[PDB]
Protein backbone atom coordinates (compact mmCIF):
# COMPACT_ATOMS: atom_id res chain seq x y z
CA UNK A 1 0.00 0.00 0.00
CA UNK A 2 1.31 3.45 -0.93
CA UNK A 3 2.80 5.48 1.90
CA UNK A 4 5.26 8.39 2.01
CA UNK A 5 9.00 7.78 2.02
CA UNK A 6 10.51 10.38 4.32
CA UNK A 7 13.02 12.60 2.56
CA UNK A 8 16.11 14.10 4.12
CA UNK A 9 15.65 17.64 5.36
CA UNK A 10 16.97 19.71 2.43
CA UNK A 11 15.59 23.18 3.21
CA UNK A 12 15.02 24.81 6.60
CA UNK A 13 12.68 27.62 5.56
CA UNK A 14 9.72 27.79 3.23
CA UNK A 15 10.61 29.90 0.16
CA UNK A 16 8.79 33.22 0.25
CA UNK A 17 6.71 32.54 3.39
CA UNK A 18 7.85 33.97 6.77
CA UNK A 19 6.76 33.05 10.31
CA UNK A 20 3.25 34.42 10.90
CA UNK A 21 2.25 33.84 7.27
CA UNK A 22 0.38 31.14 5.38
CA UNK A 23 0.11 30.14 1.74
CA UNK A 24 -2.42 27.98 -0.11
CA UNK A 25 -2.17 25.66 -3.10
CA UNK A 26 -4.93 23.77 -4.93
CA UNK A 27 -3.50 20.69 -6.64
CA UNK A 28 -2.85 16.98 -6.17
CA UNK A 29 -0.12 14.49 -7.05
CA UNK A 30 -0.63 11.03 -8.56
CA UNK A 31 1.19 8.74 -6.11
CA UNK A 32 0.48 5.45 -7.87
CA UNK A 33 -1.81 3.74 -10.33
CA UNK A 34 -2.72 0.07 -10.04
CA UNK A 35 -3.21 -2.54 -12.76
CA UNK A 36 -6.96 -2.43 -12.02
CA UNK A 37 -7.18 1.24 -13.08
CA UNK A 38 -7.54 2.72 -9.58
CA UNK A 39 -5.50 5.91 -9.00
CA UNK A 40 -4.11 7.15 -5.65
CA UNK A 41 -3.62 10.90 -5.13
CA UNK A 42 -1.97 13.02 -2.43
CA UNK A 43 -2.12 16.61 -1.33
CA UNK A 44 0.75 18.57 -3.00
CA UNK A 45 3.19 18.58 -0.08
CA UNK A 46 6.73 19.92 -0.41
CA UNK A 47 8.32 16.91 1.20
CA UNK A 48 11.89 18.09 1.90
CA UNK A 49 11.24 21.31 3.86
CA UNK A 50 12.03 21.10 7.58
CA UNK A 51 10.55 24.29 9.03
CA UNK A 52 8.28 24.71 12.04
CA UNK A 53 4.87 24.75 10.37
CA UNK A 54 1.38 23.26 10.50
CA UNK A 55 -0.75 22.40 7.48
CA UNK A 56 -4.32 21.58 6.56
CA UNK A 57 -5.43 19.68 3.50
CA UNK A 58 -9.02 19.56 2.29
CA UNK A 59 -10.09 17.02 -0.31
CA UNK A 60 -12.31 18.91 -2.76
CA UNK A 61 -14.64 16.96 -5.05
CA UNK A 62 -16.56 19.20 -7.47
CA UNK A 63 -15.88 22.19 -5.18
CA UNK A 64 -17.35 20.41 -2.13
CA UNK A 65 -15.20 19.28 0.79
CA UNK A 66 -15.21 15.58 1.68
CA UNK A 67 -12.86 15.87 4.65
CA UNK A 68 -9.71 17.39 6.05
CA UNK A 69 -6.12 16.39 6.79
CA UNK A 70 -3.71 17.77 9.39
CA UNK A 71 0.10 17.81 9.09
CA UNK A 72 3.08 19.31 10.93
CA UNK A 73 6.74 19.84 10.10
CA UNK A 74 9.68 20.95 12.25
CA UNK A 75 13.37 21.82 11.93
CA UNK A 76 13.95 18.08 12.43
CA UNK A 77 11.28 16.38 10.27
CA UNK A 78 9.54 17.04 6.93
CA UNK A 79 5.71 17.14 6.72
CA UNK A 80 4.11 14.42 8.80
CA UNK A 81 0.48 13.28 8.41
CA UNK A 82 -1.69 13.35 11.58
CA UNK A 83 -5.04 12.15 10.36
CA UNK A 84 -8.14 12.52 8.19
CA UNK A 85 -11.51 13.79 9.44
CA UNK A 86 -14.47 13.06 7.15
CA UNK A 87 -17.08 15.75 6.65
CA UNK A 88 -19.30 14.08 4.03
CA UNK A 89 -22.68 12.74 5.10
CA UNK A 90 -23.37 10.66 1.99
CA UNK A 91 -21.22 7.63 1.26
CA UNK A 92 -18.58 8.41 -1.35
CA UNK A 93 -19.22 6.88 -4.77
CA UNK A 94 -16.06 5.43 -6.26
CA UNK A 95 -13.76 7.24 -3.82
CA UNK A 96 -12.05 6.07 -0.64
CA UNK A 97 -9.63 7.89 1.66
CA UNK A 98 -6.92 5.78 3.30
CA UNK A 99 -7.13 6.86 6.95
CA UNK A 100 -3.51 5.78 7.50
CA UNK A 101 -2.05 8.17 4.89
CA UNK A 102 -4.71 10.67 3.82
CA UNK A 103 -4.28 9.54 0.22
CA UNK A 104 -7.39 9.48 -1.96
CA UNK A 105 -8.16 6.32 -3.94
CA UNK A 106 -10.18 7.06 -7.09
CA UNK A 107 -11.83 3.99 -8.60
CA UNK A 108 -12.28 4.16 -12.41
CA UNK A 109 -16.07 4.53 -12.26
CA UNK A 110 -15.92 7.61 -9.99
CA UNK A 111 -15.18 9.84 -12.99
CA UNK A 112 -13.25 9.80 -16.27
CA UNK A 113 -11.51 13.11 -15.46
CA UNK A 114 -10.40 13.01 -11.80
CA UNK A 115 -7.61 15.52 -12.42
CA UNK A 116 -10.22 18.11 -13.49
CA UNK A 117 -12.84 17.49 -10.78
CA UNK A 118 -10.74 16.79 -7.66
CA UNK A 119 -7.92 18.59 -5.87
CA UNK A 120 -6.54 19.11 -2.38
CA UNK A 121 -6.53 22.62 -0.89
CA UNK A 122 -3.24 22.56 1.01
CA UNK A 123 -2.62 25.45 3.43
CA UNK A 124 0.81 25.77 5.09
CA UNK A 125 1.22 28.23 7.95
CA UNK A 126 4.72 29.00 9.24
CA UNK A 127 4.49 29.18 13.02
CA UNK A 128 5.06 32.63 14.54
CA UNK A 129 8.16 33.27 16.62
CA UNK A 130 7.87 34.80 20.08
CA UNK A 131 9.46 38.25 20.25
CA UNK A 132 9.03 41.49 22.19
CA UNK A 133 6.86 44.40 21.07
CA UNK B 1 -28.41 41.63 -10.09
CA UNK B 2 -28.30 40.73 -6.40
CA UNK B 3 -25.49 41.02 -3.83
CA UNK B 4 -25.82 39.29 -0.45
CA UNK B 5 -23.58 40.44 2.42
CA UNK B 6 -23.29 38.27 5.54
CA UNK B 7 -22.07 40.37 8.48
CA UNK B 8 -20.81 39.31 11.92
CA UNK B 9 -21.10 41.06 15.23
CA UNK B 10 -18.60 43.86 15.81
CA UNK B 11 -15.67 43.45 18.23
CA UNK B 12 -13.92 46.70 19.10
CA UNK B 13 -15.56 47.93 15.89
CA UNK B 14 -14.21 45.15 13.62
CA UNK B 15 -16.55 42.89 11.68
CA UNK B 16 -16.35 40.31 8.89
CA UNK B 17 -18.29 40.56 5.59
CA UNK B 18 -18.76 37.63 3.20
CA UNK B 19 -20.24 38.37 -0.24
CA UNK B 20 -22.49 35.91 -2.10
CA UNK B 21 -21.55 32.88 0.03
CA UNK B 22 -18.03 32.46 -1.41
CA UNK B 23 -14.69 34.23 -1.64
CA UNK B 24 -15.70 36.97 -4.08
CA UNK B 25 -14.35 40.38 -2.96
CA UNK B 26 -11.42 42.02 -4.71
CA UNK B 27 -8.97 44.33 -3.00
CA UNK B 28 -10.59 47.41 -4.55
CA UNK B 29 -14.12 46.21 -3.81
CA UNK B 30 -13.23 45.51 -0.17
CA UNK B 31 -12.40 49.15 0.60
CA UNK B 32 -15.53 50.34 -1.21
CA UNK B 33 -17.66 47.85 0.73
CA UNK B 34 -16.34 49.02 4.11
CA UNK B 35 -16.90 52.64 3.11
CA UNK B 36 -20.52 51.85 2.19
CA UNK B 37 -20.85 50.59 5.80
CA UNK B 38 -19.38 53.94 6.97
CA UNK B 39 -16.32 51.89 7.92
CA UNK B 40 -12.71 51.38 6.82
CA UNK B 41 -10.31 48.50 6.24
CA UNK B 42 -8.90 47.69 9.71
CA UNK B 43 -5.33 48.29 10.67
CA UNK B 44 -3.46 45.33 12.12
CA UNK B 45 -3.63 46.98 15.55
CA UNK B 46 -7.42 47.24 15.22
CA UNK B 47 -7.61 43.57 14.26
CA UNK B 48 -5.49 42.53 17.25
CA UNK B 49 -7.72 44.52 19.62
CA UNK B 50 -10.79 42.87 18.08
CA UNK B 51 -9.21 39.44 18.61
CA UNK B 52 -8.61 40.28 22.27
CA UNK B 53 -12.33 41.12 22.59
CA UNK B 54 -13.58 37.80 21.15
CA UNK B 55 -13.26 38.12 17.33
CA UNK B 56 -12.21 35.12 15.24
CA UNK B 57 -13.25 33.64 11.89
CA UNK B 58 -12.25 30.72 9.69
CA UNK B 59 -11.98 32.97 6.62
CA UNK B 60 -9.38 35.08 4.84
CA UNK B 61 -10.25 38.73 4.42
CA UNK B 62 -8.73 42.07 3.53
CA UNK B 63 -7.39 44.54 6.04
CA UNK B 64 -5.22 47.56 5.36
CA UNK B 65 -2.19 46.25 3.49
CA UNK B 66 -2.81 42.49 3.78
CA UNK B 67 -5.19 39.52 3.67
CA UNK B 68 -5.48 37.91 7.12
CA UNK B 69 -7.28 35.36 9.31
CA UNK B 70 -7.86 36.04 13.05
CA UNK B 71 -7.81 33.06 15.44
CA UNK B 72 -8.49 32.76 19.18
CA UNK B 73 -9.01 29.00 19.55
CA UNK B 74 -6.84 26.44 17.72
CA UNK B 75 -8.74 24.68 14.93
CA UNK B 76 -6.89 22.38 12.52
CA UNK B 77 -8.64 23.82 9.42
CA UNK B 78 -8.41 27.53 10.34
CA UNK B 79 -4.82 28.73 9.85
CA UNK B 80 -3.81 25.10 10.51
CA UNK B 81 -4.23 25.02 14.32
CA UNK B 82 -2.60 28.43 14.99
CA UNK B 83 -3.76 31.34 17.12
CA UNK B 84 -3.24 35.03 16.49
CA UNK B 85 -3.56 36.99 13.26
CA UNK B 86 -1.97 35.09 10.37
CA UNK B 87 -1.25 36.79 7.03
CA UNK B 88 -1.93 35.06 3.71
CA UNK B 89 0.69 35.30 0.97
CA UNK B 90 -1.38 35.83 -2.17
CA UNK B 91 -1.60 37.49 -5.54
CA UNK B 92 -3.18 40.95 -5.53
CA UNK B 93 -5.78 39.65 -8.02
CA UNK B 94 -7.24 36.96 -5.76
CA UNK B 95 -10.63 37.45 -4.12
CA UNK B 96 -11.40 36.84 -0.44
CA UNK B 97 -13.83 38.18 2.16
CA UNK B 98 -13.25 41.52 3.89
CA UNK B 99 -12.92 42.92 7.39
CA UNK B 100 -14.13 46.43 8.23
CA UNK B 101 -13.72 48.78 11.19
CA UNK B 102 -16.55 51.06 12.37
CA UNK B 103 -15.28 53.94 14.50
CA UNK B 104 -18.64 54.51 16.22
CA UNK B 105 -19.06 50.92 17.45
CA UNK B 106 -18.77 50.11 21.19
CA UNK B 107 -15.46 48.85 22.61
CA UNK B 108 -16.72 45.30 23.28
CA UNK B 109 -18.98 42.87 21.39
CA UNK B 110 -21.95 44.42 19.55
CA UNK B 111 -24.36 41.89 18.04
CA UNK B 112 -27.20 44.26 17.22
CA UNK B 113 -28.53 43.91 13.70
CA UNK B 114 -27.00 45.93 10.88
CA UNK B 115 -29.92 47.45 9.01
CA UNK B 116 -28.49 49.68 6.27
CA UNK B 117 -25.54 50.45 4.03
CA UNK B 118 -25.51 54.17 4.88
CA UNK B 119 -23.12 55.24 2.10
CA UNK B 120 -24.46 53.20 -0.78
CA UNK B 121 -25.29 55.25 -3.87
CA UNK B 122 -27.56 55.01 -6.90
CA UNK B 123 -27.57 51.84 -8.94
CA UNK B 124 -29.52 48.77 -10.09
CA UNK B 125 -28.29 46.12 -7.60
CA UNK B 126 -30.49 44.71 -4.87
CA UNK B 127 -28.08 44.64 -1.90
CA UNK B 128 -29.10 42.52 1.09
CA UNK B 129 -27.44 42.58 4.52
CA UNK B 130 -27.81 39.20 6.26
CA UNK B 131 -27.47 39.24 10.05
CA UNK B 132 -26.52 36.46 12.44
CA UNK B 133 -30.09 36.41 13.80
CA UNK B 134 -31.48 35.62 10.35
CA UNK B 135 -32.98 39.05 9.65
CA UNK B 136 -32.18 40.54 6.24
CA UNK B 137 -32.26 44.18 5.08
CA UNK B 138 -32.44 44.99 1.37
CA UNK B 139 -32.07 48.16 -0.69
CA UNK B 140 -31.43 49.02 -4.33
CA UNK B 141 -28.20 50.79 -5.16
CA UNK B 142 -24.47 50.37 -5.68
CA UNK B 143 -21.25 50.61 -3.67
CA UNK B 144 -18.51 49.65 -6.16
CA UNK B 145 -16.55 52.65 -7.45
CA UNK B 146 -14.23 50.65 -9.74
CA UNK B 147 -15.79 49.77 -13.08
CA UNK B 148 -13.49 46.73 -13.28
CA UNK B 149 -15.24 45.24 -10.24
CA UNK B 150 -18.67 45.87 -11.78
CA UNK B 151 -17.66 44.41 -15.16
CA UNK B 152 -16.09 41.30 -13.60
CA UNK B 153 -19.58 40.49 -12.21
C1 LIG C 1 -7.34 -1.81 -7.11
O1 LIG C 1 -6.25 -2.51 -6.53
C2 LIG C 1 -5.73 -1.89 -5.34
C3 LIG C 1 -4.51 -2.69 -4.93
O2 LIG C 1 -4.85 -4.02 -4.57
C4 LIG C 1 -6.82 -1.88 -4.27
O3 LIG C 1 -6.28 -1.14 -3.18
C5 LIG C 1 -6.69 -1.57 -1.88
O4 LIG C 1 -7.84 -0.84 -1.51
C6 LIG C 1 -8.46 -1.31 -0.30
C7 LIG C 1 -9.71 -0.48 -0.11
O5 LIG C 1 -10.57 -0.55 -1.24
C8 LIG C 1 -7.48 -1.20 0.87
O6 LIG C 1 -8.03 -2.02 1.90
C9 LIG C 1 -8.31 -1.38 3.15
O7 LIG C 1 -7.11 -1.13 3.84
C10 LIG C 1 -7.27 -0.55 5.15
C11 LIG C 1 -5.88 -0.35 5.69
O8 LIG C 1 -5.27 -1.61 5.88
C12 LIG C 1 -3.94 -1.54 6.43
O9 LIG C 1 -3.97 -1.14 7.78
C13 LIG C 1 -4.72 -2.00 8.68
C14 LIG C 1 -4.57 -1.43 10.07
O10 LIG C 1 -3.18 -1.18 10.30
C15 LIG C 1 -4.20 -3.45 8.58
O11 LIG C 1 -5.04 -4.31 9.35
C16 LIG C 1 -4.20 -3.91 7.12
O12 LIG C 1 -3.75 -5.26 7.03
C17 LIG C 1 -4.34 -5.90 5.88
O13 LIG C 1 -3.36 -6.09 4.90
C18 LIG C 1 -2.20 -6.80 5.36
C19 LIG C 1 -1.19 -6.81 4.23
O14 LIG C 1 -1.35 -5.60 3.49
C20 LIG C 1 -2.63 -8.22 5.80
O15 LIG C 1 -1.51 -8.88 6.40
C21 LIG C 1 -3.80 -8.17 6.81
O16 LIG C 1 -4.28 -9.48 7.06
C22 LIG C 1 -4.92 -7.24 6.34
O17 LIG C 1 -5.56 -7.93 5.26
C23 LIG C 1 -3.36 -2.96 6.28
O18 LIG C 1 -2.04 -3.04 6.81
C24 LIG C 1 -8.09 -1.51 6.02
O19 LIG C 1 -8.32 -0.90 7.29
C25 LIG C 1 -9.42 -1.84 5.36
O20 LIG C 1 -10.04 -2.88 6.11
C26 LIG C 1 -11.46 -2.67 6.29
O21 LIG C 1 -12.20 -3.09 5.16
C27 LIG C 1 -12.14 -4.50 4.83
C28 LIG C 1 -13.16 -4.76 3.73
O22 LIG C 1 -13.02 -3.73 2.74
C29 LIG C 1 -12.43 -5.38 6.08
O23 LIG C 1 -12.12 -6.73 5.79
C30 LIG C 1 -11.60 -4.93 7.28
O24 LIG C 1 -11.93 -5.72 8.42
C31 LIG C 1 -11.85 -3.47 7.54
O25 LIG C 1 -13.26 -3.40 7.80
C32 LIG C 1 -13.61 -2.13 8.37
O26 LIG C 1 -14.01 -1.23 7.37
C33 LIG C 1 -15.12 -1.69 6.56
C34 LIG C 1 -15.36 -0.65 5.48
O27 LIG C 1 -16.13 0.41 6.06
C35 LIG C 1 -16.34 -1.90 7.46
O28 LIG C 1 -17.42 -2.41 6.70
C36 LIG C 1 -15.98 -2.88 8.59
O29 LIG C 1 -17.10 -3.09 9.47
C37 LIG C 1 -14.75 -2.40 9.36
O30 LIG C 1 -15.14 -1.18 10.01
C38 LIG C 1 -9.20 -2.33 3.94
O31 LIG C 1 -8.59 -3.61 3.98
C39 LIG C 1 -6.10 -1.75 0.52
O32 LIG C 1 -5.15 -1.32 1.49
C40 LIG C 1 -5.60 -1.28 -0.85
N1 LIG C 1 -4.39 -1.99 -1.22
C41 LIG C 1 -3.27 -1.38 -1.66
C42 LIG C 1 -2.12 -2.29 -1.98
O33 LIG C 1 -3.19 -0.16 -1.81
C43 LIG C 1 -8.07 -1.20 -4.82
O34 LIG C 1 -9.15 -1.28 -3.90
C44 LIG C 1 -8.50 -1.86 -6.12
N2 LIG C 1 -9.64 -1.16 -6.69
C45 LIG C 1 -10.85 -1.72 -6.81
C46 LIG C 1 -11.92 -0.86 -7.40
O35 LIG C 1 -11.07 -2.88 -6.44
C1 LIG D 1 -18.33 15.96 -10.68
O1 LIG D 1 -19.49 16.46 -11.35
C2 LIG D 1 -19.70 15.95 -12.67
C3 LIG D 1 -20.89 16.68 -13.24
O2 LIG D 1 -22.03 16.55 -12.40
C4 LIG D 1 -19.89 14.44 -12.60
O3 LIG D 1 -20.05 13.94 -13.92
C5 LIG D 1 -21.19 13.05 -14.00
O4 LIG D 1 -20.83 11.72 -13.64
C6 LIG D 1 -21.94 10.81 -13.64
C7 LIG D 1 -21.44 9.50 -13.08
O5 LIG D 1 -22.42 8.86 -12.29
C8 LIG D 1 -22.48 10.69 -15.06
O6 LIG D 1 -23.62 9.84 -15.07
C9 LIG D 1 -22.87 12.07 -15.59
O7 LIG D 1 -23.23 11.98 -16.96
C10 LIG D 1 -21.71 13.06 -15.44
N1 LIG D 1 -22.15 14.41 -15.76
C11 LIG D 1 -21.41 15.26 -16.48
C12 LIG D 1 -22.01 16.61 -16.71
O8 LIG D 1 -20.30 14.95 -16.92
C13 LIG D 1 -18.67 13.81 -11.94
O9 LIG D 1 -18.87 12.40 -11.78
C14 LIG D 1 -18.40 14.43 -10.57
N2 LIG D 1 -17.15 13.92 -10.03
C15 LIG D 1 -17.07 13.20 -8.91
C16 LIG D 1 -15.75 12.55 -8.63
O10 LIG D 1 -18.03 13.07 -8.15
C1 LIG E 1 8.78 40.36 17.63
O1 LIG E 1 9.67 40.60 16.52
C2 LIG E 1 9.33 39.77 15.39
C3 LIG E 1 10.35 39.98 14.27
O2 LIG E 1 11.62 39.48 14.69
C4 LIG E 1 7.94 40.13 14.90
O3 LIG E 1 7.91 41.52 14.50
C5 LIG E 1 6.96 39.89 16.03
O4 LIG E 1 5.65 40.28 15.63
C6 LIG E 1 4.83 39.11 15.53
O5 LIG E 1 5.32 38.24 14.53
C7 LIG E 1 4.55 37.05 14.36
C8 LIG E 1 5.35 36.21 13.35
O6 LIG E 1 6.55 35.65 13.95
C9 LIG E 1 3.13 37.38 13.94
O7 LIG E 1 3.15 37.97 12.65
C10 LIG E 1 2.51 38.35 14.98
O8 LIG E 1 1.22 38.75 14.50
C11 LIG E 1 3.42 39.56 15.18
O9 LIG E 1 2.85 40.37 16.21
C12 LIG E 1 7.36 40.71 17.24
N1 LIG E 1 6.46 40.38 18.35
C13 LIG E 1 5.69 41.30 18.95
C14 LIG E 1 4.81 40.76 20.08
O10 LIG E 1 5.69 42.49 18.65
C1 LIG F 1 19.57 10.96 2.64
O1 LIG F 1 20.88 11.32 2.20
C2 LIG F 1 21.77 10.21 2.01
C3 LIG F 1 23.14 10.78 1.70
O2 LIG F 1 23.15 11.48 0.47
C4 LIG F 1 21.22 9.33 0.91
O3 LIG F 1 22.14 8.27 0.64
C5 LIG F 1 19.88 8.76 1.35
O4 LIG F 1 19.29 8.04 0.27
C6 LIG F 1 18.93 9.86 1.80
N1 LIG F 1 17.90 9.31 2.67
C7 LIG F 1 16.60 9.59 2.54
C8 LIG F 1 15.70 8.98 3.58
O5 LIG F 1 16.17 10.30 1.64
C1 LIG G 1 -18.44 2.57 -8.53
O1 LIG G 1 -17.64 1.52 -7.99
C2 LIG G 1 -17.68 1.48 -6.55
C3 LIG G 1 -16.71 0.40 -6.11
O2 LIG G 1 -17.07 -0.89 -6.60
C4 LIG G 1 -19.12 1.25 -6.09
O3 LIG G 1 -19.17 1.32 -4.67
C5 LIG G 1 -20.03 2.30 -6.71
O4 LIG G 1 -21.38 2.06 -6.34
C6 LIG G 1 -19.90 2.25 -8.23
N1 LIG G 1 -20.91 3.07 -8.88
C7 LIG G 1 -20.80 4.39 -9.14
C8 LIG G 1 -21.90 4.99 -9.97
O5 LIG G 1 -19.87 5.07 -8.71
Amino acid sequence: APAPKTNNCTKFSYPGVSPGYCTERRDMKLITKFKNGTKVFSCPLLTDICVNARMSGVWCVNNSAIGSLFFTSTSHTPPMFHGFTPTHHRRLSGLWVDYQTGYLYVYPNATKKPEKEIYCTLTICITAITTRR
Amino acid sequence: NQIDLNVTCRYAGVFHVEKNGRYSISRTEAADLCQAFNSTLPTMDQMKLALSKGFETCRYGFIEGNVVIPRIHPNAICAANHTGVYILVTSNTSHYDTYCFNASAPPEEDCTSVTDLPNSFDGPVTITIVNRDGTRYSKKGEYRTHQEDIDAS
